[PDB]
C-alpha cells in the first residue's frame, strides 16, 4: 500500500514534466488514474503554478484583445500576475482556463517605461518571426539591479493531427551604463503522436554584453540579437537535423551495411572468418 | 481499473521515452494493482546480462526468462541457476544456437558494435523468436544516441508443402542526443511499430531462420526509413512554420500567387 | 520589352526548348557535349570540334559524348554555357536572348550554388531581361489542367514525389533520390559485361541507352521471374551484330524499385510516393492517392505502371482507392506546362527582372522562386 503523500509526488513529477498540448490531458490522466480527486487537485494546483510560469503561455484577460505572457518575472506573490503592456494586475486561475477580476496597477516605473519602448518594437518583430505570437516584457528591481526580462512564445497545437509544436524564449537586459549585460535561454519542443512517438527537445544558452545608447537603437538592438539567434538556432535545427542526424543516425545503425549490398542469409550460415 | 491502465499506457506514449525505468516504477508505486499488467504491456529498454561460464553479455526479455532467473543464449542455463528451468528442445536447441550465430553476423554488420541475443521458445505448431539487439552511441561524443531492436517473430509451419506463416512484430525504441555546432542541444526520443506477415515455401539450402531474417533486414530497411521520415516530416514543417522569418515576405507574395493562381485556375479550364 | 517568352526544360537526359503558347516543344535534343577522339587529317573533315544536339547524334563513332549534368546538379558549366547557346544560335532557335524572357526548370531541393550560378550565366553571359527558375512537377499539373496531386517523375538524372493541394506545392512533403534512368542505363551496362557483350566507349554509351529504352520490361512478380528461365530474345545494334539479351532486360530496370543492387542507399521510386503521400497532411492524403500523376522517360517501361499500382496496394492503408493517371505525352509533360505558365499573363509579376538582379543579387531570385 503506497502511502497518500508518495502519490501526491509521482503525481508532480509528470505533471511538472507534461508535454504542454496533452498537459491538460496528463493532469486528466493523473486525475482519471487515482480515485479521489482532492488529492491531485490539491497537488496539482501548486504544480500548476510553477509549470504555466515556465511554458510562458499566455492568458488572455477577457477585455484586453491581447495576450499576456506568465512567468516567475509577472508573480506579484499574491497569485496575481503583472501584464507590463496594458499595465494592469491579473489574477490567473490555473485549472481554469481564463483569468479574471483584474486590479488597475500605478508605479513610477521609471525602469518599467525605457523598456516598454523597447517591448511594444520587440511584438512587431515577434508577429515577423511567428504567424501567432505572443509576449510579455516585465519591468522589476532583481536585488538592486535594473532588468528588462522579455518573454516570447507560440502554440500550435492541434488534436486530430497528434503533433503539437512549441516555443519558448526567456531573455533578461541588464541595464549598466555603459555596458551591459544579457543572459538567455531558448527552448524548443515539438512531439508527434502516429503510430508510435517522435519528439523534439531543445535549447540555446546565450550569454550576451551590449552597450546602452539610445531608445531606438537599445529597442532594434536587443531584438537584432534575438532575431539572428533565433534564425540561426532554427537554421541549425532545421538544416543540421535534416542532413547531420542522418548521417549520425546512421553512423549508430547504417541503412545498408559496409558492403552496400544486402547480406546474403545463405553467406552467414555456411561462412567462416578468422585464422 | 481497466480505464487505469488505458491511462497508464496512454502517460507512458506522453512522458519522455528516456525516462520509461523510472517513470515505469513511480507508475506502480501510484498504482500497485496494475504492477502485473504494466510491466508485460509496457516497453522499456532492454536489460544487460552476463553468462560467466562463456564470459559473454546477453539480453533479457519477458519470454525467455522463466521465474526470477534468465536463459542465456550461450551457455543454455539460468543465473540464478533453476532446477528444472523451461528449456527449449534439443533439435530447437540447435536451431537456436545456430539463430544467435546468424544473427551475430546480422547485427555486426549493421552497427558493428554493440551486443544482441536470440532465444526461441518452443510452440507445438510452431517455433517463436526473439531478436533483441542494444547498439550504444559514441561516448566521447557531445552527440549521445542508441538503437534498440525487438524483434518478435512467430512461425507456423504447415504439414505439408514445407511452407510457413511468419508474423513478425517489431519494436525500434531510439534516443538520439545532439550536441554540436555551437548553437544549442537537441534530445530526439522515436519509438514505431511495425507488423509483418508473411507465407514462404521452405527451402533444403536456407533454414527457416533465413527466411526470418529476410523478413527483419527488409523491416529494418523499411522501419528504419520510415522513422527517418517521421522526424523530419515532423521536426521540419512544425518547427520551421512556427518560427519561419521568410514567411513574412512570402506571405505578401503567397497572396499575390493567389491572384495568380485564380487567373491561372480560369485559364487552365478554357 | 514583353516580347514572347522561352521555355528551356532543363534535364540531364534530354533538353526541350520552343516558344511560349505551343501544343509541343519544336526543339528537343540530347544534353550533351560530344568531342572528337580522332585526329582530323583530312582536309574540308567537320568544323567546330564541339558538337551539341543532331550533328552529334548523326556523328556519334567520332565524338566522345560526356554529360555535363548528373542528378539534376551540373558538374561542367562551359559545356551548359555552350549547349545554352546553341539553344538560341540559328541552328535551333533563331532568336537573340536579349529579345525573349527566359523559363528556366531544374529539379526540387538542388544545391543553391548551381541555382545561382544558372542565373548568373543567363543574366551576365546571355543578356536575358528577365528570368524565371520553376519546379518540374508544378508544370506538369498545369499541363494536364489539375491543381490538386502528387506528381512522380523519372528523368534521366532525377526522380522525386512532389504533392500538391490547390495550388500549394507542400516543399517540405518533397521526396527525392539521385537514382533514375542514367544509372538504370549504367546498371544495365554492367549486366550486358555479365551476360558477355562489353560496352565500354562513351559514344558506345547510347546504344546501351537504345537497348534500355526498347528491349526492356518490368515484372509484376520479381521472385517468380528469377526462378523461371527467360527466353533470351534478340535485337540488332546499329552495326549489324546479334545480341542475345537475356536476364539483364528484366533485372536492369529493378533498380528503381530496389535501389540496393547498384549499391546505395535510397527509399526508391514506390517508396518515395508513399512517402510524398504519408508527409503530408491526414486530411489531404486521400485526395492525393487519387491524383497521381506520372512522367519522364524512365516511367515508360512496360509494366511499370501496374508494378506501381501493386507496390501501393502493398504499403498504402487497405480500402482506399488508387489511381496512377498519366498524360499522352509523358516526356513532354514538363515543357506544356511551362508554356502555358508562360502564356498566362501573370507571368509577368513572378519573373526576376534583369535591373532587379542588378540591384539586390542572389537573394531577390531566392525570395521569388519560394
Ligand atoms: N521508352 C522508354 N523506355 C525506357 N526509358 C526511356 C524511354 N524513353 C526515354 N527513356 C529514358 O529516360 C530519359 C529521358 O527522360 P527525361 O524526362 O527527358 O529526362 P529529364 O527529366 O532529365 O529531361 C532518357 O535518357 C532515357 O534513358
Amino acid at each position: 500500500r503506497v502511502s497518500d503523500e508518495e502519490k501526491v509526488r509521482i503525481a508532480a513529477k509528470f505533471i511538472t514534466h507534461a508535454p504542454p498540448g496533452e498537459f491538460n490531458e496528463v493532469f486528466n490522466d493523473v486525475r482519471l488514474l487515482l480515485n479521489n480527486d482532492n488529492l491531485l487537485r490539491e497537488g496539482a494546483a501548486h504544480a500548476f503554478a510553477q509549470y504555466n510560469m515556465d511554458q510562458f503561455t499566455p492568458v488572455k484577460i477577457e477585455g484586453y484583445e491581447d495576450q499576456v505572457l506568465i512567468t516567475e518575472h509577472g508573480d506579484l506573490g499574491n497569485s496575481r500576475f503583472l501584464d507590463p503592456r496594458n499595465k494592469i494586475s491579473f489574477k490567473f486561475d490555473h485549472l481554469r482556463k481564463e483569468a479574471s477580476d483584474p486590479q488597475p496597477e500605478e508605479v513610477d516605473g521609471s525602469l518599467k517605461s525605457w523598456r516598454e519602448s523597447c517591448d511594444s518594437a520587440l511584438r512587431a518583430y515577434v508577429k515577423d518571426h511567428y504567424s501567432n505570437g505572443f509576449c510579455t516584457v516585465y519591468a522589476k528591481n532583481i536585488d538592486g539591479q535594473q532588468t528588462i526580462i522579455a518573454c516570447i512564445e507560440s502554440h500550435q497545437f492541434q488534436p486530430k493531427n497528434f503533433w503539437n509544436g512549441r516555443w519558448r524564449s526567456e531573455w533578461k537586459f541588464t541595464i549598466t551604463p555603459p555596458t551591459a549585460q544579457v543572459v538567455g535561454v531558448l527552448k524548443i519542443q515539438v512531439h508527434y503522436y502516429e503510430d508510435g512517438n517522435v519528439q523534439l527537445v531543445s535549447h540555446k544558452d546565450v550569454q550576451d554584453s551590449v552597450t546602452v545608447s539610445n531608445e531606438a537603437q537599445t529597442a532594434k538592438e536587443f531584438i537584432k540579437i534575438i532575431e539572428h539567434a533565433e534564425n540561426e538556432y532554427q537554421t541549425a535545427i532545421s538544416e543540421n537535423y535534416q542532413t547531420m542526424s542522418d548521417t549520425t543516425f546512421k553512423a549508430l545503425r547504417r541503412q545498408l551495411p559496409v558492403t552496400r549490398t544486402k547480406i546474403d542469409w545463405n553467406k552467414i550460415l555456411s561462412y567462416k572468418i578468422g585464422k | 481499473s481497466d480505464q487505469q491502465l488505458d491511462c497508464a499506457l496512454d502517460l507512458m506514449r506522453r512522458l519522455p521515452p528516456q525516462q520509461i525505468e523510472k517513470n515505469l516504477s513511480d507508475l506502480i508505486d501510484l498504482v500497485p494493482s496494475l504492477c502485473e499488467d504494466l510491466l508485460s504491456s509496457v516497453d522499456q529498454p532492454l536489460k544487460i546480462a552476463r553468462d560467466k561460464v562463456v564470459g559473454k553479455d546477453y539480453l533479457l526479455c519477458d519470454y525467455n526468462r522463466d521465474g526470477d532467473s534468465y536463459r542465456s543464449p550461450w551457455s543454455n542455463k539460468y543465473d540464478p541457476p533453476l532446477e528444472d528451468g523451461a528449456m527449449p528442445s534439443a533439435r530447437l536447441r540447435k536451431l537456436e544456437v545456430e539463430a544467435n550465430n546468424a544473427f551475430d553476423q546480422y547485427r555486426d554488420l549493421y552497427f558493428e558494435g554493440g551486443v544482441s541475443s536470440v532465444y526461441l521458445w518452443d510452440l507445438d505448431h510452431g517455433f517463436a523468436g526473439v531478436i533483441l539487439i542494444k547498439k550504444a552511441g559514441d561516448g566521447s561524443k557531445k552527440i549521445k544516441g542508441c538503437w534498440d531492436s525487438i524483434h518478435v517473430v512467430e512461425v507456423q509451419e504447415k504439414s505439408s508443402g514445407r511452407t510457413a506463416h511468419y508474423k513478425l512484430t517489431s519494436t525500434v525504441m531510439l534516443w538520439l542526443q545532439t550536441n554540436k555546432s555551437g548553437s544549442g542541444t537537441m534530445n530526439l526520443g522515436g519509438s514505431l511499430t511495425r507488423q509483418m506477415e508473411k507465407d514462404e515455401t521452405v527451402s533444403d539450402c536456407s533454414p527457416h531462420i533465413a527466411n526470418i531474417g529476410r523478413l527483419v533486414e527488409d523491416m529494418e530497411n523499411k522501419i528504419r526509413s520510415t522513422l527517418n521520415e517521421i522526424y523530419f516530416g515532423k521536426t521540419k514543417d512544425i518547427v520551421n512554420g512556427l518560427r519561419s522569418v521568410d514567411v513574412i515576405p512570402d506571405n505578401p507574395k503567397f497572396q499575390q500567387l493567389q491572384r495568380e493562381l485564380s487567373q491561372v485556375l480560369t485559364q487552365r479550364q478554357i | 520589352i514583353a516580347n514572347q517568352p522561352v521555355v528551356i526544360d532543363n534535364g540531364s537526359g534530354v533538353i526541350k526548348a520552343g516558344f511560349a503558347g505551343d501544343q509541343i516543344p519544336k526543339y528537343c535534343f540530347p544534353n550533351y557535349v560530344g568531342r572528337p577522339k580522332h585526329v582530323r587529317v583530312m582536309a574540308g573533315a567537320l568544323e567546330g570540334d564541339i558538337f551539341i544536339g543532331p550533328k552529334a547524334e548523326e556523328h556519334r563513332g567520332l565524338l566522345s559524348i560526356r554529360y555535363p549534368m548528373e542528378h539534376g546538379i551540373v558538374k561542367d558549366w562551359n559545356d551548359m554555357e555552350r549547349i545554352w547557346q546553341y539553344v538560341y544560335s540559328k541552328e535551333q532557335l533563331q532568336t537573340f536572348s536579349e529579345e525573349h524572357p527566359v523559363l528556366l526548370t531544374e529539379a526540387p531541393l538542388n544545391p543553391r550554388k548551381n541555382r545561382e550560378r544558372a542565373a548568373e550565366v543567363f543574366f551576365e553571359t546571355f543578356n536575358v531581361p528577365a528570368l524565371f527558375i520553376s519546379m518540374q512537377a508544378v508544370l506538369s499539373l498545369y499541363a494536364t489542367g489539375r491543381t490538386t496531386g502528387v506528381v512522380l517523375d523519372s528523368g534521366d538524372g532525377v526522380t522525386h514525389a512532389v504533392p500538391i493541394y490547390e495550388g500549394f506545392a507542400m516543399p517540405h512533403s518533397i521526396m527525392r533520390i539521385d537514382i533514375a534512368g542514367r544509372d538504370v542505363s549504367r546498371f544495365l551496362r554492367l549486366y550486358l559485361r555479365k551476360e558477355g557483350y562489353d560496352f565500354h566507349s562513351s559514344s558506345e554509351f547510347e546504344i546501351v541507352k537504345a537497348i534500355k529504352e526498347r528491349a526492356c520490361y518490368l515484372s509484376i512478380n520479381p521472385q517468380k521471374d528469377e526462378t523461371l528461365e527467360t527466353e533470351k530474345a534478340q535485337y540488332y545494334l546499329p552495326d549489324g551484330s546479334t545480341i542475345e539479351i537475356g536476364p539483364s532486360r528484366f533485372r536492369a530496370p529493378e533498380l528503381l524499385f530496389r535501389p540496393d543492387l547498384i549499391g546505395e542507399e535510397s527509399e526508391g521510386i514506390h517508396e518515395v510516393l508513399v512517402f510524398a503521400i504519408q508527409k503530408s497532411d491526414m486530411d489531404l492524403r486521400r485526395t492525393l492517392f487519387s491524383n497521381i500523376v506520372l512522367s519522364g522517360g524512365s516511367t515508360l517501361f512496360k509494366g511499370f505502371g501496374d508494378r506501381l499500382l501493386s507496390e501501393v496496394k502493398k504499403l498504402a492503408p487497405k480500402d482506399v482507392k488508387i489511381r496512377i493517371s498519366a498524360p499522352q505525352e509523358r516526356l513532354y509533360s514538363t515543357w506544356i506546362g511551362g508554356s502555358i505558365l508562360a502564356s498566362l499573363d501573370t507571368f509577368k509579376k513572378m519573373w526576376v527582372s534583369k535591373k532587379e538582379y542588378e540591384e539586390d543579387g542572389a537573394r531577390s531570385i531566392h525570395r521569388k522562386t519560394f
